[PDB]
């Protein structure tokens, strides 16, 4: 006879519940990661997690693309008459 | 169109010209006085789920 020790056999009853819990938790975490990882080709660090100099370098190009080109190429008749324009960088 | 002297009077702000105080409607405070989202609200709410919104600064 090569049966299991008695203390081990009792606690083994809860193991399938642990397994299904792990399956569900891994699925949840994987879905969160995949949803985050799709639009940004990497896992982007949080903006507040960088230094002051880093914060300027990460947002410079977006500022130039969204607020510099439309301003340096501005013409009086470019704007929409519906008054629903792009919002300022700082809201006043 | 309203006179050459009028334009320079209207474009003049400071008596002393050795201090730079550019005009600002407001002053930024959050994120060490910086901006985290430099995109429209639609891009703010869609770039977290939809690809093609970030230009991948490399
Ligand atoms: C093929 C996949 C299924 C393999 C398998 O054994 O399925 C039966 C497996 C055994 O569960 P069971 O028939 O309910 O046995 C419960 C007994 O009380 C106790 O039964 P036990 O003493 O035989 O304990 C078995 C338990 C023991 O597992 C462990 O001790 C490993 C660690 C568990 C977490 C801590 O192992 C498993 O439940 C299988 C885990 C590996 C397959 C799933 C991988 C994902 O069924 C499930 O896992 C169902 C879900
Ligand atoms: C039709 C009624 C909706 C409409 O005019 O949508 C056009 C509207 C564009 O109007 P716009 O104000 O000229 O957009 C340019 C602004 O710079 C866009 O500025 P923004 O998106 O940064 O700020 C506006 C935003 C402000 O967002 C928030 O306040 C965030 C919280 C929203 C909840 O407001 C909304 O998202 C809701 C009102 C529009 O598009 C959107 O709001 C984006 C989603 C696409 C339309 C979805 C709803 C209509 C779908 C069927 C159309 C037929
Ligand atoms: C309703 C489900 C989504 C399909 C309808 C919307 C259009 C679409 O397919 O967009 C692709 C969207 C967005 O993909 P995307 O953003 O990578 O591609 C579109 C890219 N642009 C906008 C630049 C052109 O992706 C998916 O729908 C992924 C598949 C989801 C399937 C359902 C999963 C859960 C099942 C339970």
């Amino acid at each position: 006879n090569t049966a299991y020790p008695t203390p081990l056999k009792t606690i083994l009853k809860t193991t399938p519940a642990f397994v299904v819990y792990f399956v569900f938790g891994l699925g949840f975490s994987t879905v969160i990661y995949d949803v985050v990882y799709h639009p940004k080709d990497r896992i982007e660090r949080f903006y507040f997690r960088s230094s002051k100099f880093e914060r300027l370098s990460r947002k410079r190009d977006e500022k130039l693309r969204h607020y510099f080109k439309p301003a340096i190429e501005w013409q009086p008749w470019y704007n929409t008459s519906t008054n629903n324009n792009t919002r300022p960088l700082l809201r006043y | 169109v309203h006179g050459e002297e009028y334009a320079q009077k209207m474009q003049k702000r400071f008596h002393q010209t050795d201090i730079w105080a550019p005009f600002r409607h407001r002053y930024a405070y959050m994120y060490n006085s910086s901006n985290k989202n430099v995109k429209d609200y639609k891009q703010v709410t869609l770039s977290r789920y939809i690809n093609g919104f970030d230009k991948f600064n490399v």
